[PDB]
């Protein structure tokens, strides 16, 4: 008797926005924004982080007496550091090019500590000094990886030494200069007053003298130490010379891996878990192209956007035997998106149009993949530190990052809204196209009732109906 | 303009201490400026006696010594001699009226 | 000592002008400035003005602004003072003096104005009468 | 009788470009790019700027004698500075980390000047020094906020002093070093020759000696002064020590607001007006998402793009009773966008489908808001200064800004062109869909005339017509059709 | 007989991707990504590059003895430099603000070398020194544009000299300081030990002393030379003063052009060709909006993207009764058209009105996509020292960031436009079918296969009136 053409309806309450309309219920949708993290700091790629805890990088590398558990250091996946750490330079001072050193460490996963200048080689100097500022359990002490060279007896011979860099790889060497807060101190520690410290390599040429002056006390001392560092190229030789005020390295650090890592600021500790993407708030286990968890992630992560919801409609607008297509969808149809009712005197029911649904289905999955697979991801260490005299560079860096974030957030939202409009128009034009395919065959011999149903002058046997479903009607 | 006030005259017997005061203000003896002193005999150009408020030029006796505090100053002559009969003047720089040097009113020293 | 040689006395009429000058023993090339000081008979000293020949700078006491001109010509090493709108009150002796305090340098300038006169001229008496 | 389905047309000359076609006259459009500014420098957020006029920042903070009117400046909203100012350093010299200081001031709206080291404390030094270079009305002088310490009598005792910042907030302290043109000058001014200047805080540690050398004269002087600055934190102490060549601060500047501001370069002066967005060419009072007035602005401004126009069609292609949509657009239906025009025995009429127009209308207003409300604005000072040894950083900053501008200009233009195409096709589909809605309801009780009109095969009065224009009609009778 | 409506098809194999479907054969398409370069280094704008060959910039400007052929300073369009050049500082040393100088040179096309301080003016000093490190054919020598001033007899009078920049334009002056590896050396070269070098201008105020120290040997020497540079503005005067360790410039370099250029790193040499866009892999002679040849270019170039293929469909889906069943391959005069069967005979003609409008829509589409890309002259690259890694990395991140934005936008715009293009064409043919259906009305029956069969005789003149839509045939309008 009649064939009604319609489309699938469902019990879905999933709502997707488009350019023209907001809060549009659809039968199916895909959320492409990752919103949930584990809450745990995990082992990135199965390799744990270096947990400095309360230690700063300078405290670690210089050997702050309280960073004595960092004298081992297994290979790390990332460096975990508290912001505003407690154990830094126990002897007040400063570290030159410190931010630049921390940047260097973003490409280092392991160091081999090498005793380049054993403390017992300076047989002409006192190598046993220390101070209350670096004291251990009340006993005056000093940085563990360095030698404070002071006068022996009543003299301070010129101190000399060198290393050849035969360690197999480029090495990190740290040294420093002591700046007394009096001349009385300069004389009681070094004997000589018009002193200097000289360090050279095939590329480095530095000579400096201590500045003797009154400064506010920090950690009980009015004196200061400055630290400097260099990288000694393989097969190069570093030469040290001093007439006083030299804090010599005992150890250098060979860079052993040179892979991609990064430094994370977090107040937490490592948990027994693993990830492929880690941010300060916890690991982000996922497959979606975008996330909104935190701006700074280490690992190969989805792109971060300033958005709460990015949802792609994939299904039909959810708009729930004598009607279909025009009046609403069919909640009685469950085998496809588009289909026929086929009511005659043998039976009635629903049948999907498999050709139409399958073409529409594949078009939609290709669309989703075009949206999500065109995002370019890579490993990133996501960040830099700047000194307090580099505010114009810090702000430049911030602007750059915020600028790209706005561009990508904007593009993600507009692409989703434009695609959802297209999705729904696509799905609706497909129903109309099916209706016309049927009206063009069955040209006459069918009365159209204006509600999506075709009534037949020629009575139709189920094989007939079948013939209309397929392209074989006459 | 003639801010630095001095006593019209002072006096004393040979062997006595005689002092000459100089009182200025916030614009010229104050405001950190130093005061100079000159010794003048009748018919002769004045000569520098004290400078920088305390120092004497070579040739000036130890008997002449300057002193300064606040916006006030003085010249002390100890061991007054028969020959120390001269007008004495104080000088400083005054920052008012776009700047000028000011000499005091002068003091005559009489030896008794 | 440093010699500063002052010109002699002059008699002028009210309504006219006065010219007094001093030759310095190299003070127009070296860096000590030249000042003018006046003293009426029976009175104290009055500062009138100064020149620094090194820089061509002048400064005058408020009482004579518009009346006193000071100039110098280092080629003869002489500083000059000219007074105009002369009156009967301008019967004072005029002196030149060397400022031994503020020492100047070429290719720079610096005053503290805490100087003093270490060397005085002889004094040129000017009489003004009808 | 008959009913026809049609689109509103109008007397509009408004033109919109699309991806496929240009100069499409439309009935309605919205311009989303702001092209107008006041021509005036206004008070941002009602608070006037700091008007430096011919003073540079260094001149202002050091106390150049020609900046005497800037010695008690009240709260500013932005700093207005002329390019190539004259009242900078009256005594020739240089200022270290100067660009970095100017950057600091983008976060400062007000300072309280504090007398940290009164000039009369220096009882062993001469503090009355000055030079013709900083002279006022011919009278030699020096920077108002600093003390040039020279020998007293013939001595220069080590000069010392300090200040413990109990002012209530982080303070800016500026001081300097004098570098003489000769040794004779060094001795005349300071007595000691092997001198140094030493300054420090809990974080700063500097010692510097003067360089005595022959230099070209600037402002008549061969020597130079260098100035340095630091921020003294709260409760910290700054210590000065010198054996000569020290220019001591008398005053420090407490930062009192620490709000968001910026430095604008302009040759104008403040006018009596107000704004929420100020550009160097004048203020902008607008609601639109984009503007094309000037690349550097201070305030919360629309995004700047390099384009002449951004116009969204909102209306129908403007194509100027008997004939329906296929022929053109009825001037007459001025009560909506889509509608009916019809005639019978009672009356000729014209009408608008309100259901269709309202849905189309809301679609379009949502479209406009989806475009304009997606732009993220914020306060931004948009500008940095670099030294002449930072060309690789200045160019980097420039590239970044130009790069983002090209991205946003491009996105704004392509979004507008793509949306205008969809808008016009949207409206075209809506009128065609209306035709089909009606055709299906009428079925065979009408004749399609081929020009968007349905002729009836039965008498159909205003009651019959109204119901059709509302979704209600059924006449299985009167087959005049035969 | 019937009139059928449809579209042209063709023998094409050109495939285009869209949002919904991949590998869609189309009749026509345009490739908007340039993939081929010449393989040659060309003369940009007809002006050759400076070919440093094995010389570094410092070698060139200081006068390294092995860089003598560069002393003439010919005009250049760009500077061609090898990576890791051999001839740099022959006497080991360092050059301050070297990267900054290389950057300055990206804006310089020519220099005039000016003899600001002729070496024979130093009448009180020895001007004939040199070392084995810079030796020419075994003879100790030194840099050609500088004077190494050492003691004359047994004394080193203070060395002085100056220059008022009256050359007419801003000048580059390079000078340096010698750093001995002993005190014995300090004394045998200069006599004076507590020496200094002092240089200044109205903006420059710099004084330094040598650092005597043992250092590893480089090129046989344990000593080092430090070079510095400044730009002396017009009419300004540079004053040099030294008590020892001064290497005076003999020559300064006047900047004569100040145009936009750049420094390209390449191991090749100049070929006899010309370009408007030069990459390190060779010149890109082309007109397309994008290219994928190399990230670093000098000139006004297409935008570089990280993609292999950007193709815009311009034609119809190539699908070889009618319309519903596939547009006929034969129609050669347009995109959409008619069959016209009648009693004189059938044939195929394009619908010129429909095709021309569709055609122009597509050419406007292509131009909206390609003409919205901006170009400019840009050298896209900077040198950084090894102590500026945070900045170098920032620069890299910036460049990669913009590349991802533009690559992404280019690909999504192409995919979205190809989808619209194909839908556009399908809608245009459907609209043609309906334009005709509405005019024919009841005089023809639809056969459901894209054709209208007439109920009345319709010959060739009738079919022509049907094509332009100007007819009415009431004769036997009745179906039966
Ligand atoms: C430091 O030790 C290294 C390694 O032994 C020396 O470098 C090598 O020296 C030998 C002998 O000249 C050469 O054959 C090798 O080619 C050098 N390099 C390599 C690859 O090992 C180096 O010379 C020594 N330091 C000094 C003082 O120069
Ligand atoms: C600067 O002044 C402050 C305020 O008086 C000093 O800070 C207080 O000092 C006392 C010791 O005198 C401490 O017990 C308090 O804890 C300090 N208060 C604060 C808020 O810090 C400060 O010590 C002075 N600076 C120096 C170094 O003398
Ligand atoms: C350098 O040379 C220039 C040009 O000869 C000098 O500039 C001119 O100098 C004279 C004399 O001072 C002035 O009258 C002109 O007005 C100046 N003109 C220009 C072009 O600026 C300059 O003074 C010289 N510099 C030195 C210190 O020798
Ligand atoms: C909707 O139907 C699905 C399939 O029966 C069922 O799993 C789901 O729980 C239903 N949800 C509601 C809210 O009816
Ligand atoms: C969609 O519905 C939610 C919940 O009622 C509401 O908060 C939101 O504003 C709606 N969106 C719009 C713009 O209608
Ligand atoms: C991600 O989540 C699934 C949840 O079942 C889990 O099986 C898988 O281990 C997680 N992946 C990682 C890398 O933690
Ligand atoms: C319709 O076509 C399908 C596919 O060939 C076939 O399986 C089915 O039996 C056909 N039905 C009829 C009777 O037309
Ligand atoms: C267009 O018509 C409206 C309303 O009839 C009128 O207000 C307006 O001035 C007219 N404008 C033009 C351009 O003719
Ligand atoms: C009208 O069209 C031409 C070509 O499409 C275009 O150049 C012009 O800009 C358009 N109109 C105006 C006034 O802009
Ligand atoms: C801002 O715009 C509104 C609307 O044009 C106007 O009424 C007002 O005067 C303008 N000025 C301000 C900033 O108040
Ligand atoms: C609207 O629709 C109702 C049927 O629901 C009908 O009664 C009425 O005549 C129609 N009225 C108008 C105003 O079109
Ligand atoms: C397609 O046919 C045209 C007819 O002119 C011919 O020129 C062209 O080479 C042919 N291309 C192929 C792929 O055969
Ligand atoms: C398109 O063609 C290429 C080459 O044959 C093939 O690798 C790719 O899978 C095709 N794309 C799809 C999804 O059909
Ligand atoms: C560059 O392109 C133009 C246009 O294609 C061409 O005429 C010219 O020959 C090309 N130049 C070279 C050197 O190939
Ligand atoms: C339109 O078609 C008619 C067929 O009757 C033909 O005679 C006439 O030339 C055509 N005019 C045009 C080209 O518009």
């Amino acid at each position: 008797d009649q064939i009604c053409i319609g489309y699938h309806a469902n019990n879905s309450t999933e709502k997707v926005d488009t350019i023209l309309e907001r809060n549009v219920t659809v039968t199916h949708a895909k959320d492409i924004l990752e919103k949930t993290h584990n809450g745990k700091l995990c082992k990135l790629n199965g390799i744990p982080p270096l947990e400095l805890g309360d230690c700063s990088i300078a405290g670690w590398l210089l050997g702050n007496p309280e960073c004595d558990r960092l004298l081992s250091v297994p290979e790390w996946s990332y460096i975990m550091e508290k912001e505003n750490p407690r154990d830094g330079l126990c002897y007040p001072g400063s570290f030159n090019d410190y931010e630049e050193l921390k940047h260097l460490l973003s490409s280092v996963k392991h160091f081999e500590k090498v005793k380049i200048l054993p403390k017992d080689r300076w047989t002409q100097h006192t190598t046993t000094g220390g101070s209350r500022a670096c004291a251990v359990s009340g006993n005056p002490s000093f940085f563990r990886n360095m030698v404070w060279l002071t006068k022996k007896g009543s003299n301070y011979p010129v101190a000399k030494g060198s290393y050849n860099n035969t360690s197999g790889e480029q090495m990190l060497i740290i040294w420093g200069v002591h700046h007394p807060n009096d001349e009385t101190e300069q004389r009681t520690l070094y004997q000589n007053v018009g002193t200097y410290v000289s360090v050279g390599t095939s590329t480095l040429n530095k000579r400096s003298t201590p500045d003797i002056a009154t400064r506010p006390k920090v950690n009980g001392q009015g004196g200061r130490m400055e630290f400097s560092w260099t990288l000694l190229d393989m097969w190069d030789t570093i030469n040290f010379e001093s007439t006083g005020n030299l804090i010599a390295p005992e150890y250098g650090f060979k860079i052993s891996k040179r892979g991609s890592s990064g430094i994370m600021k977090t107040e937490g500790t490592l948990e027994n878990c693993e990830t492929k993407c880690q941010t300060p708030l916890g690991a982000i286990n996922t497959t979606l192209p975008f996330h909104n968890v935190h701006p700074l992630t280490i690992g190969e992560c989805p792109k971060y956007v300033k958005s709460e919801k990015l949802v792609l409609a994939t299904g039909l607008r959810n708009v729930p035997a004598i009607a279909g297509f025009i009046e609403g969808g069919w909640q009685g149809m469950v085998d496809g998106w588009y289909g026929y009712h086929h009511s005659n005197d043998q039976g009635s029911g629903y049948a999907a149009d498999k050709e139409s649904t399958q073409k529409a289905f594949d078009g939609i999955t290709n669309k989703v993949n075009s949206v999500i697979e065109k995002m370019n991801t890579q490993f990133e260490a996501v960040g830099k530190e700047f000194s307090n005299l580099e505010r114009r560079l810090e702000n430049l860096n911030k602007k750059m990052e915020d600028g790209f974030l706005d561009v990508w957030t904007y593009n993600a939202e507009l692409l989703v809204l434009m695609e959802n409009e297209r999705t729904l128009d696509f799905h609706d034009s497909n129903v109309k196209n099916l209706y016309d395919k049927v009206r063009m065959q069955l040209r006459d011999n069918v009365k159209e009732l204006g509600n999506g149903c075709f009534e037949f002058y020629h009575k139709c046997d189920d094989e007939c109906m079948n013939s209309v479903k397929n392209g074989t009607y006459d | 303009q003639s801010v630095l006030t001095q006593p019209p005259s002072v006096s004393g017997a040979p062997g006595q201490r005689v002092t000459v005061s100089c009182t200025g203000s916030s614009s010229n003896l104050g405001a950190t400026y130093e005061v100079h002193w000159y010794q003048q005999f009748p018919g002769t150009a004045p000569k520098l006696l004290i400078y920088g408020s305390t120092n004497r030029p070579s040739g000036v006796p130890e008997r002449f010594s300057g002193s300064k505090s606040g916006t006030s100053a003085s010249l002390t002559i100890t061991g007054l001699q028969a020959e120390d009969e001269a007008d004495y003047y104080c000088q400083s720089y005054d920052t008012s009226l776009r700047g000028f040097y000011v000499f005091g009113t002068g003091t005559k020293v009489t030896v008794l | 000592q440093v010699q500063l040689v002052q010109s002699g006395a002059q008699l002028r009429k009210p309504g006219s002008s006065v010219t007094v000058s001093c030759k310095a023993s190299g003070d127009t090339f070296n860096s000590y400035s030249i000042h003018w000081v006046r003293q009426a008979p029976g009175q104290g000293l009055e500062w009138m003005g100064r020149i620094i020949p090194v820089f061509g700078m002048t400064h005058y006491a408020q009482r004579f602004r518009g009346r006193i001109t000071v100039s110098a010509d280092k080629s003869t090493r002489t500083a000059y003072m000219e007074l105009t709108s002369l009156t009967s009150a301008d019967t004072a002796m005029y002196y030149c003096a060397r400022d031994g305090g503020d020492k100047f340098h070429s290719s720079g300038h610096f005053e503290t104005n805490q100087g003093y006169f270490d060397h005085w001229g002889q004094g040129a008496l000017v009489t003004v009468s009808s």
